[PDB]
């Protein structure tokens, strides 16, 4: 249920370095990138959305900002190393995930704010930001990163999880009583690793009796462990 | 070696762990029809079950793989080795391997070097979490002592496996005590059932406590064979510290 | 619909029409104008543009107005009629070529062209035979024009392009024959080919029309018959391996794959170029097996075999990856051959590779060809014949007179 | 470090008349950044030496942009700027050979103009000896007329809590003026000379759109001038009208400035 969304943002992120007749001759030049976020998070939803660009390209993955609090306040020097290696590696895509005394955090946050904007740098590489919740971070990080467009994670539109379930079950063996509407409709805010996890434990639970085919009662019986586990804490 | 003839009492937990550990061993073809990946590992929190390592060395002994620990409790600390890449190179060369820390199971220096080991395994979990050289590389935690708080706190059961292990099967008290009685010279008129079932409440370490604390009375009387009265005194000798 | 929903900018005629010089960038302008058909400004930019260029530019500019008018039979007639019965040879010969290109089902221009072709020694009807027979062959088992081309095959004029457009004309006329044919026409040109073993360009462009006549076979043993009579000194054996190029259209024949790997070490450095060049035609569907380690060797000719064997498909990143290493080379043969397939297999990544060509280059051949690729950078036999006949560009500039009238484009 | 490759400034950028409301101050600094180079003999004959420079501090505003503007409006050869955030780093001691090699290149450039940015990253003396070597060696290599004492003195900082530069600046620095934050009617010239892009409809009044965006830095109004043509071409149109993106303007300043 996000094919038009993934092709809209896909065109919004593929216009640099590809299809140049409508990128530099007409004068688009969005040299700032986009900012993403997911309510479930886990990195697998945003990784499954940005994974379309990882097919034929160079990718860089930096998850979390723990490398600043775990050591002394060295500052944004590591971001400067990523900046010079991004300049030496222009044909790439910058992606940061899990973006989460006080006088130093504010000055390195303002220095990271001006550094991320790139006042002395033109369009050379695309930067995409990602975090758990956009409300926890300060809204000052919006103007440098997100200047083109932002998108939020949709609802269980019964087509996204149906297409993903079809891809994961393109070669699996399922019984005829295994309906889909109750599954894609009953779930709410579950990533691909959750449906893949319940399918994995469903096939592993059906393997206990050498049954190569998974029934619906065993699928929901395996789902009871995840539904019970998420509500226990 | 510590094969199945030296460990018993966890039939349900080995029946449940053969799909976590034994899955990439003899049946790896389920990757298409199931879609499973390599998890972080598994751990057993609670009292010491008198064989917490014999199980890892047992499954590792039946998998026909090497056992390379991190802390190096027995002359295996500097034999392999910034002392962080050599373990990953030996893990690349030896694809089947089981990692289990035993020595780790002052607050100023001990948590300093111990915090360096914790940072070592954290960055190793970052390298193995980012990329992967070969399969059959799994780590197992040990939460049996009191000073184990980082492994129990950082592994709540969200992206890892958790097993409630206070009452394993009552065989951690009975039948592995029988196994610990098979190694030493055992008589034929002993009844380990009552003396093994009448040790509740204190802990799960009743096996090692009654054996090691009974060796002082078998060493005092110098009896060629261990009697049931020795274990009966060992029950009190281990319940006095409670 | 193309005039209504699409509109091209004038910056192509402005730039490519502004940096013309050295009588070769003007040839590139005859490629742009020749294959442009929305805009017809450069056509109506006065006169003398045809006279400023060379003779091959007179053919290219005389045929451009015919290649841009594949519509409005009366308009193409009232536009090409001016160049007809002119004073120059290439204006009227390129005018008859234009009359052959403007249409393919009118066939009313046959009588004024064929009526004067019978000269047999030297006359304007030889170039009018190039354009008339070539365009008439593009318009079309036609027996009358072939029995009239029989004295042309028997003539064997000094200009190779006579038998070039004749053998390619009747060949494209005879593509798709049921199990081929062993008729006395191509048997006659095989006998005349065996008569004298001179001017090997005959032994290069005649197997083109022969193999085009053998096209459409399903169980023809004509390749084995050629392996019986034709087998001789390696010129006619090269004709035989051209029949082998037109003998393996595709089936379950792994014996030709192991025999292909066994014959990959042949001493003759041309039957590997053609017989190995057939790879792009044989396995044109299963493209997963086409990429190999042919480039890692030292036989740059094989690097050209893969360079041409890339094709004209959607152009996956593997093909362009081969164009990255094949692009940088010192000899003008490979450097001139790489942009053709580079822009044929990618027809929107077109501007950055041209900037790479400007960074590597900055002779005249690479400039005319790089402007050509600047233009055209943006399973029928009609689209397979022109480039397979274009595989003989590493020769005199006489081929450039026929390069501008390729029909492989739409 | 990155200060060697990032030190050289090129690729000209935003021009003179995009100053943030400064009408008198643009002459107070133009008379030292542009006038001495345009009339070298007029200051030698008409006086004794050209002026030293100015000093801009206080509120950030459109800082760090006007010096790049001075690089853009250079008539002979764009000068080199120096940032201060790269001096305070691990393994101290390289700042001596660094300032000696950049001042050595300054002597190689017939005593060209040398701008110094972000003095607060090495300032504020109030274990800090490693900083005192860099800042006291720097001031020693600026007040000291041996390399050159006439080119330019300017410090664009945000925090004025630098004790030592505040007492050493009366030696060679001068013009202790404020930043002169942009007023309401300042942006109309930014729109006037920023109208040199694709053909903009004359219906867009520059005074209205200029007065409908308060508290907007130079980079912010530059991003608005970029998003005007951005959101003007995203609709596959050929002309830009304020009615097409007024919601994008008052939203991009209001929703992003609440």
């Amino acid at each position: 249920g996000l094919d038009n969304q993934i092709q809209e943002i896909k065109e919004s992120v593929e216009l640099p370095l590809t299809h140049p007749e409508y990128y530099e001759e007409m004068g688009i030049k969005p040299p700032k990138g986009v900012i993403l976020y997911g309510p479930p998070g886990t990195g697998k939803t945003l990784l499954a959305k940005a994974v379309a660009n990882q097919t034929s390209a160079t990718f860089l993955r930096v998850v979390g900002s723990e490398l600043i609090q775990k050591y002394l306040g060295d500052g944004p020097k590591l971001v400067r190393e990523l900046f010079r290696v991004a300049e030496e590696h222009a044909p790439s895509i910058v992606f940061i995930d899990e973006i989460d005394g006080e006088r130093e955090i504010q000055r390195t946050m303002l220095e990271l704010l001006n550094q991320l904007d790139g006042f002395d740098s033109r369009g050379d590489v695309k930067v995409i930001m990602a975090t758990n919740r956009i409300e926890t971070l300060d809204p000052a990080l919006i103007r440098p990163g997100r200047i083109d467009r932002k998108i939020e994670f949709p609802l269980p539109d019964e087509k996204t999880k149906k297409r993903i379930f079809q891809i994961h079950t393109s070669r699996m063996t399922l019984a005829d009583d295994v309906t889909l509407d109750d599954l894609i409709m009953a779930k709410d805010d579950l990533s691909g690793a959750d449906i893949k996890a319940i399918c994995t434990e469903a096939g592993l639970m059906a393997l206990r009796e050498r049954r190569m085919k998974v029934t619906n009662e065993d699928f929901k019986k395996s789902k009871e462990n995840v539904l019970y586990k998420k509500q226990e804490g | 070696d510590s094969t199945y003839e030296m460990i018993g009492g966890l039939d349900k937990q080995i029946k449940e762990i053969k799909e976590v550990i034994e899955l990439p061993v003899k049946h790896p073809e389920l990757f298409e029809a199931l879609g499973i990946a390599q998890p972080k590992g598994v751990l057993l929190y609670g009292p010491p079950g008198t064989g917490k390592t014999l199980l890892a060395r047992a499954v590792a002994h039946h998998t026909d793989c090497t056992f390379i620990r991190v802390s190096g409790s027995e002359l295996v600390q500097k034999f392999i080795g910034r002392m962080v890449r050599e373990l990953f190179v030996m893990a690349r060369e030896h694809a089947p391997s089981i990692i289990f820390m035993d020595e780790i199971d002052r607050l100023e220096g001990g948590s300093g070097g111990d915090s360096e080991v914790q940072r070592t395994m954290l960055e190793l979990l970052n390298q193995l979490d980012g990329f992967e050289a070969t399969k059959n590389i799994k780590v197992i935690m040990a939460t049996n002592r009191i000073d184990i708080l980082d492994s129990a706190l950082l592994r709540p059961g969200r992206i890892d496996r958790k097993i409630e292990f206070p009452p394993p099967n009552e065989e951690a008290r009975l039948d592995i005590l029988k196994i610990h009685s098979r190694k030493m010279n055992l008589t034929r008129g002993i009844n380990l059932r009552k003396i093994a079932e009448l040790m509740p409440g204190a802990s799960g370490a009743e096996v090692k406590g009654v054996c090691t604390e009974a060796g002082m009375y078998a060493l005092r009387e110098r009896r060629v064979h261990v009697t049931q009265e020795d274990f009966e005194m060992a029950v009190a000798k281990v319940m006095q510290k409670d | 619909d193309d005039i209504y929903k699409t509109h091209l900018e004038n910056n192509r005629f402005g730039g490519s029409g502004s940096q013309v010089d050295s009588a070769r960038m003007n040839l590139a302008s005859s490629f742009v104008n020749g294959f442009v058909n929305q805009d017809k400004l450069l056509t109506d930019d006065g006169n003398k543009w045809l006279y400023k260029n060379k003779d091959h530019g007179m053919l290219s500019a005389a045929a451009s107005l015919g290649m841009i008018l594949l519509w409005d039979v009366d308009g193409g007639l009232t536009q090409i009629d001016k160049y007809l019965y002119s004073s120059e040879d290439y204006i009227k010969s390129g005018a008859l070529l234009a009359c052959g290109i403007v249409n393919s089902g009118v066939r009313n221009e046959c009588d004024p062209a064929l009526a004067l072709l019978s000269d047999y020694v030297l006359h304007n009807s030889n170039t009018m035979r190039l354009g008339s027979i070539f365009g008439l062959g593009l318009a079309y088992n036609r027996e009358d024009v072939l029995t009239l081309l029989l004295p042309v095959m028997g003539d064997s004029k000094s200009s190779m392009e006579v038998a070039g457009v004749t053998a390619l004309a009747c060949g494209m006329i005879a593509v798709g024959s049921c199990n081929g044919d062993v008729t006395s026409t191509i048997l006659q040109t095989i006998m005349e080919k065996s008569e004298t073993e001179l001017k090997d360009t005959y032994a290069r462009w005649l197997p083109l029309g022969l193999g085009l006549n053998h096209l459409g076979k399903g169980e023809a043993i004509e390749a084995i018959l050629a392996a019986l009579e034709v087998v001789s000194e390696p010129f006619r054996s090269f004709a035989n391996t051209l029949v082998d190029v037109c003998a393996y259209a595709g089936s379950g024949n792994v014996l030709k794959v192991q025999q292909l790997l066994h014959i990959c070490s042949e001493h003759f450095d041309s039957k590997e170029k053609e017989e190995d060049k057939d790879k792009k035609e044989k396995k044109d569907k299963d493209k997963k097996e086409a990429p190999a380690d042919m480039g890692a060797h030292q036989g740059v000719a094989v690097l050209g075999i893969a360079l041409i064997a890339m094709g004209e498909e959607i152009g996956a990143e593997m093909a362009l990856r081969t164009f990255g290493h094949l692009l940088r080379y010192g000899e003008p043969t490979l450097r001139r051959a790489v942009p053709l397939a580079l822009a044929l297999i990618s027809v929107s990544h077109d501007a950055d590779p041209e900037v790479s060509y400007n960074s590597i280059f900055a002779a005249r051949l690479a400039a005319m060809l790089r402007q050509l690729a600047q233009y055209h950078a943006k399973k029928g036999t009609l689209t397979l014949c022109p480039y397979h006949s274009d595989r003989q560009l590493m020769s005199q500039v006489a081929v450039a007179g026929l390069l501008t009238v390729l029909v492989s484009f739409l | 470090p990155t200060v060697t490759m990032m030190q050289v400034e090129e690729k000209p950028d935003v021009t003179y008349s995009d100053v943030g409301g400064c009408k008198e101050q643009i002459e107070k600094l133009r008379e030292v950044v542009e006038t001495p180079l345009l009339h070298p003999e007029r200051f030698v004959n008409l006086g004794i030496e050209p002026p030293k420079g100015v000093l801009l501090f206080g509120p950030p505003g459109t800082g760090k942009t006007l010096c790049a503007r001075a690089v853009a409006n250079r008539t002979d050869a764009c000068f080199i700027r120096v940032i201060g955030s790269e001096l305070v780093q691990k393994y101290v001691g390289e700042g001596a050979r660094m300032v000696r090699e950049l001042f050595e290149m300054a002597r190689t450039k017939k005593a060209c103009l040398i701008f110094f940015d972000e003095i607060d990253a090495i300032g504020g003396a109030r274990g800090d000896n490693e900083v005192q070597r860099t800042m006291l060696e720097l001031i020693n290599q600026l007040d000291g007329f041996d390399p050159r004492g006439n080119i330019k003195v300017l410090m664009a900082t945000n925090r004025p809590d630098t004790l030592d530069p505040a007492l050493m600046r009366p030696g060679r620095l001068d013009r202790k003026i404020e930043f002169s934050l942009p007023d309401l009617e300042g942006r109309t010239h930014i729109f006037k000379i920023h109208a040199r892009s694709m053909s903009v409809e004359r219906d867009i009044r520059f005074e209205l759109l200029a007065r409908l965006c308060p508290n907007s830095t130079g980079a912010e109004i530059r991003s608005v001038c970029t998003e005007a043509g951005m959101f003007a071409i995203r609709a596959r149109r050929k002309i830009a009208t304020e009615k097409d993106f007024l919601e994008a303007v008052n939203k991009v300043i209001k929703s992003y400035a609440k």
